[PDB]
């Protein structure tokens, strides 16, 4: 049986803006695919403008995770911003702390968008492009602070493994993604390249040696990898006049995976063309991604997505089709939306498009 | 303001729906007959001094003709506010 | 095809002319906007043979007067190269 | 109660030829209330595929391919028509041409190619001890030699891009698979079983011509297999260059939507039935590439299944040995639905591969 | 429909001892994955202590199968210690018979795992680590004696092969995992290196020429590979105090498959700290490899799991629950050990685990 119970809103803003709230509730009585039991987990997202001059945003994110009878947290807390439409700039640091040990750094990194075509025939034949093939290209200086004893230990290993062996560079990549990451990797669309290290020094800091390491690396996609098909779309510089949030958290267990989100942030309907705005096309990884973990169990659905609109602005082609019309509401549940909402949750990646117009 | 509105002439039959939204105190759609009105002689037009740009004209979704065409602030021309999506077709027979 | 598809109105896809910019050319910029109004296309040899056959239809939106090759009657011929003759409509306000 | 019910209608009937002759017709028809996995919908599609006996002393055919689909509102159309012939056993050419249009831009090529396929081993023991080879691995080469005619603006700034990058970087060679297999492909490449290797560019031209200047490119690249890659282990199978004596033809349609998907098949051709020995005959083992690769795509929604496959047989040949079992024998014509049979079609509709195999004899 | 019927056995021994008895049924009314049916397999695993001292045990293992009129049988026979805790030797013989082909070999291997990191907090902050990632090196030399034509013939083709094409130490990996097993190798989470062969030589011998060749490869995992993450797992030579034996047999067939599996050995039972013990952690290469074939066909399922304790032992967090407790046994059926049964012969690893203490 394994009912599933779900529970959609999306909620839009008038006029040419772009803003929106986003809520979702889960249930399932299905043992999720963790080799570790039980696994909780929060997720706290916030963005505000640093300044509209220069572009500069700054984005914080902390992360809270009980994994078997342990206790993990990372923070990161950083300043963004778009030096060139294909050229992105980033100042940040953190920490990361497991059980008892903790440690923080300090990154320093640029990333470089290049896609492998430009034709305008491209451009004016059709008209909602999807895949889109390109490299991404990272360059990333951190530094952190070593203290303890394992850290110490952790460096100097690393640096002996970087000297001796002629293969480091590519099988780091064995490291890199643990477990079924990895797999995805390939499946997922993504191609990892070989890392290329250009030194690995150590300096007098504050409190005491300093372990200072700068890398590149580059990875490639087919076209379903959302953050170089859409790399325009993921950082809406623009309509961030405002703090921005997401927040989420999941808690699983031995039998079934709890799920609660918020939002509100810029980029949720964008425009179509001939006067008629559009949900974003919905991103492909993260369906692919779990589409992985989502085949192990058959499942029953219900579910009510609940999309409010604006005065005067009215749904049109909707498809599937919407079950009521409460005057700004509309509502979907059961039948065709039920089952595309079945087909997403095992990895499918149907088109359910919805416009709207004034 | 922008997206004028522009009923087209030749393809106009006079049914005056379009004429009905416009708000009375914009008389901005009008008749012209020139003619007998049987055999399609009283077509109707738009007056672009008195026109608002309310969409009443447009959105409303009555023309049966396609003679509204709401033409875009740019360059774009529109004929209906939403086009079904030109699939193509044939016949089955289960054996 | 089928009155289900595309528009009922129509027996064809229809298109319409937006621009009429010169640029070096005269009328490189013949824009042909579909009625959906979703592209900007171009004469397009292409475009000129599906044109020819049975399938587009083009109008001109009396909102390039020779360089489109006017010939001589009932104040519009509009032709575009040698063999089709892109029919007019008319929007006269007055 | 249960779960989704998503009934799956399908029609199904192959028609054989007596005598020493491998001749068939196929028909299909098939529905599904699903939503296919295309991030665009709706969208629709024909295929013709005729060929004919260009001339036998040659060997050499003349085959001919059209495709036109209407992709969420986007009218694509893409012509072939080439001449092949196999020089020996493991070596085969091809000259052709054709054109490719979407919505208003269009092009047209002409390319010169030849292909070798080549097995990792020739061991006469598995010839001997195995009567049903399946798998069989090997590795195919390709030298292609194509010229497009420069006439667009948009084809001379595609041009000048290439020959920019090419000259430019020096991962041009490999990461040109990235661009070369776009979406979801590129990832079955790796789970269909194939391996391509990076591509060699032997020179970029361009050379003066009727109209105008034409670009003309020549490369190689070969992929290998582990032997589900019919491609490589039934190159034999897929020409049959001996039995075309008479024009033969593939002609297919699917049309996909919001809500389920529509296909329909007309074929008639050789290599339907194949030699088994003992004086017993076979319908040919069904190719793996398709199964496996529709398996990524029909694992979405649980489903019913409801079918029929219908055998005619020419004057005197029996079927025996056929597993699962038939339901009935209209006195040529033998009928399997439901049971194992419905079954076994829901197993190779997810990718499975069992074998369903039909033994008929006189 | 197509019910599962399944039948599960564990008993344990008391006191430290790790010792362990097991016991399999198996049918399914589905179609198996395999382009030739039918197929019938019997597998025997023996293992004996050869010497305590040196640490060498001598280890067997035979193999028939029909595959569609077809007899297969291979025959292998070796002698393995672990010299060091990351280096093992082993020296063995077999052959291979298919049809009337027949030949036999002789090997002489070493393997060496290699962790890719050894951080202590990793060992005092995680009490259960699952993923590990590693790098496995293989050393093989060995003799196949040459006295068919077809020996002969294959022989020289490999020659030839090894001298003229440049590509044949990556092209091997073509022809290496035939098949399906290929695509596994990237999923399952594998990497296998290019082969380098150091020599292909042919001597004189007893009755003719042999053919001796030695050759190096490597394969590397993120963890999900359990020849590199379990290295210590996988050979207790310690508890192996008298003969073990493992011993299954499967048999399919166009409508479903049957399984009968036999076995008894140490490592059933692992420590677990703070005095409980706990069955070992459930390996994750099968089930993600079975899961390729398990998808293909919705099922009902029902089981028993019965595990039989000794005296004074009791089972505290089983999660799922069981259900029945005869005072000494323990039984699993229905409801969530359901689910999680069908859960797992689809791919998922999710973790059920049993804590037993005394
Ligand atoms: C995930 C796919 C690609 C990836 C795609 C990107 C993209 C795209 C970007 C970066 C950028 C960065 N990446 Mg990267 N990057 C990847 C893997 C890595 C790895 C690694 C060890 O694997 C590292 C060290 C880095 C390092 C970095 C830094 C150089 C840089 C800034 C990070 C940041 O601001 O932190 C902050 C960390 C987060 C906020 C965590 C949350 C991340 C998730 C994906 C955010 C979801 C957004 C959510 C859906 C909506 C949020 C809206 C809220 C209103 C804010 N990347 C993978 C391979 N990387 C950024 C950059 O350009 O810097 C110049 C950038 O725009
Ligand atoms: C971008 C990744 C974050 C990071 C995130 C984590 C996480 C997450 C964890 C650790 C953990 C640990 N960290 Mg740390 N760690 C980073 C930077 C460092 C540096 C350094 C000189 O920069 C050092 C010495 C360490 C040291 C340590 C290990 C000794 C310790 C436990 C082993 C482990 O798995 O490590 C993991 C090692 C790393 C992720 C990279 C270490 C970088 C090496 C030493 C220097 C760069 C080499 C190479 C050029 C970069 C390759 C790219 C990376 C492979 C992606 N970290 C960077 C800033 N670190 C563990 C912990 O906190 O408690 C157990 C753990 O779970
Ligand atoms: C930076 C990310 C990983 C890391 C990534 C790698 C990679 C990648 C490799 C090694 C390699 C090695 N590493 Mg290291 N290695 C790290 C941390 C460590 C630590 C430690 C206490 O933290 C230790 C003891 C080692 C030790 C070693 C040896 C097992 C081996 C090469 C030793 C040598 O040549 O002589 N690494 C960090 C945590 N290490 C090489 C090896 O042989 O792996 C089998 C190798 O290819
Ligand atoms: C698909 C698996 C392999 C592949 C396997 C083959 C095989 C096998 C052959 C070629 C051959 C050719 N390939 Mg190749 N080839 C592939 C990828 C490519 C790519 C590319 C950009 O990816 C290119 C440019 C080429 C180019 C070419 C030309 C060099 C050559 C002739 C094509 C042809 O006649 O057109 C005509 C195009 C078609 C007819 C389209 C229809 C194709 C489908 C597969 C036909 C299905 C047959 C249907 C089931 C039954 C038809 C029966 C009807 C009665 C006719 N191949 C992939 C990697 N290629 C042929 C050759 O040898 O030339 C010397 C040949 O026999
Ligand atoms: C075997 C593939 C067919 C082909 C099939 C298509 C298809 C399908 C499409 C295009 C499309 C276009 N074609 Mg073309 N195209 C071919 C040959 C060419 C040549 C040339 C010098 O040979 C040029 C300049 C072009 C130019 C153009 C692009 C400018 C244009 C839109 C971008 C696009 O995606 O391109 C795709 C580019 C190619 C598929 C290969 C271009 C070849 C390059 C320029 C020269 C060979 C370089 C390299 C040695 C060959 C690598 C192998 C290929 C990657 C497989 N084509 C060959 C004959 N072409 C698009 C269109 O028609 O309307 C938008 C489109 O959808
Ligand atoms: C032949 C098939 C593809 C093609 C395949 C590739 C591949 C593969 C690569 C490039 C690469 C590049 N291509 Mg190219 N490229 C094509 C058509 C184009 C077009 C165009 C208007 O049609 C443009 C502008 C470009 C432009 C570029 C730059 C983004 C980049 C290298 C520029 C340089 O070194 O300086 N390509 C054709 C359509 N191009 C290189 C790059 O950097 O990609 C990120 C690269 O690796
Ligand atoms: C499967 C994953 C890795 C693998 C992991 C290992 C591991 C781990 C080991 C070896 C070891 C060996 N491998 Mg190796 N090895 C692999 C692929 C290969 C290939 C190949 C052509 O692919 C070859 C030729 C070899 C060759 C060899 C020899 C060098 C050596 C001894 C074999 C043995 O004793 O035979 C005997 C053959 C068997 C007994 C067949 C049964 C195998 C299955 C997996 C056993 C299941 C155990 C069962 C669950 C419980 C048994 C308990 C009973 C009480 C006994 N490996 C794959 C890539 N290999 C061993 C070694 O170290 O030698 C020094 C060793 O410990
Ligand atoms: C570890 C693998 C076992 C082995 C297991 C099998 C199996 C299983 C089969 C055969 C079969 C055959 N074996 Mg043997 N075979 C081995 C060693 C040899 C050697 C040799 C000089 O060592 C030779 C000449 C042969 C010869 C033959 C082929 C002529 C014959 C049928 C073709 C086949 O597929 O072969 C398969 C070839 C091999 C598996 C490897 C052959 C080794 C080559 C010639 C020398 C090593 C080259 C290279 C350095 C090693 C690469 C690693 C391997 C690719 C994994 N074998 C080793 C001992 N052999 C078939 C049979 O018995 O009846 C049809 C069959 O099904
Ligand atoms: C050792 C395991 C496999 C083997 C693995 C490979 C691999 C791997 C390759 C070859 C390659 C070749 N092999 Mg060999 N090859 C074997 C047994 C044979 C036998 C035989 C009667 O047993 C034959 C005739 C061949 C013949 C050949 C040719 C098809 C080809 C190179 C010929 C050359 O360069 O000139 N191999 C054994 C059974 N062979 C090369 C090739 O071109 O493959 C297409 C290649 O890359
Ligand atoms: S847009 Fe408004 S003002 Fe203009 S004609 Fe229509 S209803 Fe009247
Ligand atoms: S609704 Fe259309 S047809 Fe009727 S008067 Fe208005 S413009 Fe003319």
């Amino acid at each position: 049986v394994t009912t599933a119970h779900s529970d959609y809103e999306i909620v839009l803003e008038g006029g040419s803006s772009s803003w929106g709230k986003v809520k979702a509730r889960a249930k399932v009585n299905a043992p999720p695919a963790s080799p570790l039991l039980p696994a909780d987990c929060d997720v706290k997202l916030n963005v505000k403008p640093l300044d509209p001059a220069k572009g500069f945003v700054r984005i914080s994110a902390v992360f809270e995770s009980i994994v078997d009878s342990t206790k993990n947290k990372l923070t990161i807390e950083a300043d963004i911003a778009n030096e060139t439409k294909e050229r992105r700039i980033s100042v940040g640091e953190g920490m990361v702390s497991v059980g008892d040990f903790s440690h923080t750094f300090s990154f320093e990194g640029s990333v470089v968008n290049l896609f492998y075509y430009r034709s305008d025939a491209v451009r004016r034949n059709v008209p909602n492009p999807i895949y889109m093939q390109g490299r991404q290209f990272h360059d990333i200086l951190m530094k952190v602070p070593l203290d303890n004893n394992d850290l110490i230990d952790t460096w100097e290993g690393t640096v002996k493994a970087i000297g001796s062996t002629g293969a480091f560079n590519d099988w780091i990549r064995d490291f890199w993604f643990i477990g079924p990451a990895f797999t995805a990797l390939n499946e997922g669309g993504q191609r990892i390249s070989r890392i290329e290290v250009n030194g690995l020094n150590t300096e007098s800091g504050p409190k005491g040696p300093v372990g200072v390491s700068r890398w590149r690396f580059s990875h490639g996609g087919s076209g379903m990898v959302d953050s170089i098909s859409r790399w325009a779309e993921l950082f809406p510089s623009d309509k961030l006049n405002r703090p921005a949030q997401v927040e989420a958290g999941f808690r699983s267990d031995s039998q079934g995976i709890e799920v609660k989100v918020d939002g509100e942030f810029p980029g949720v309907s964008v425009d179509a063309g001939g006067g008629l705005r559009r949900i974003l096309n919905h991103p492909l990884i993260p369906l692919v991604h779990h589409g992985m973990v989502g085949k192990f169990n058959n499942f029953n659905v219900d579910a009510q997505l609940k999309v409010v609109l604006p005065k005067g602005y009215k749904i049109r082609y909707a498809a599937p089709q919407y079950r009521s019309q409460n005057l700004e509401e509309y509502r979907w549940s059961g039948g065709a939306y039920a089952r595309w909402v079945e087909h997403v949750c095992k990895g499918g990646v149907g088109q359910f498009e919805i416009l709207y117009a004034q | 303001a922008k997206k004028h509105y522009f009923i087209i002439e030749n393809l106009c039959v006079g049914c005056g729906l379009c004429l009905d939204k416009c708000p009375p105190k914009v008389n901005a759609i009008g008749y012209k007959f020139y003619g007998d009105v049987q055999e399609g002689g009283f077509r109707c037009y738009i007056d672009q001094a008195a026109c608002i740009s309310c969409s009443a004209c447009f959105s409303g979704d009555e023309c049966p003709s396609g003679a509204l065409i709401e033409v875009l602030p740019d360059g774009e021309v529109l004929d209906f506010s939403y086009t079904p999506p030109e699939r193509l077709d044939f016949d089955l027979r289960f054996l | 095809s089928g009155p289900w598809s595309g528009n009922a109105v129509h027996k064809a896809e229809k298109y319409f002319i937006t621009s009429a910019k010169r640029d070096r050319d005269g009328k490189l910029q013949i824009e042909l906007v579909p009625a959906s109004g979703r592209r900007k296309l171009s004469p397009t040899p292409e475009m000129i043979r599906r044109l020819i056959d049975g399938e587009i239809e083009i109008y001109i939106l009396t909102t390039a007067i020779d360089m489109n090759k006017e010939i001589i009657d009932m104040e519009n011929r509009y032709v575009i190269d040698f063999d089709k003759r892109g029919v007019k409509w008319t929007m006269r306000e007055i």
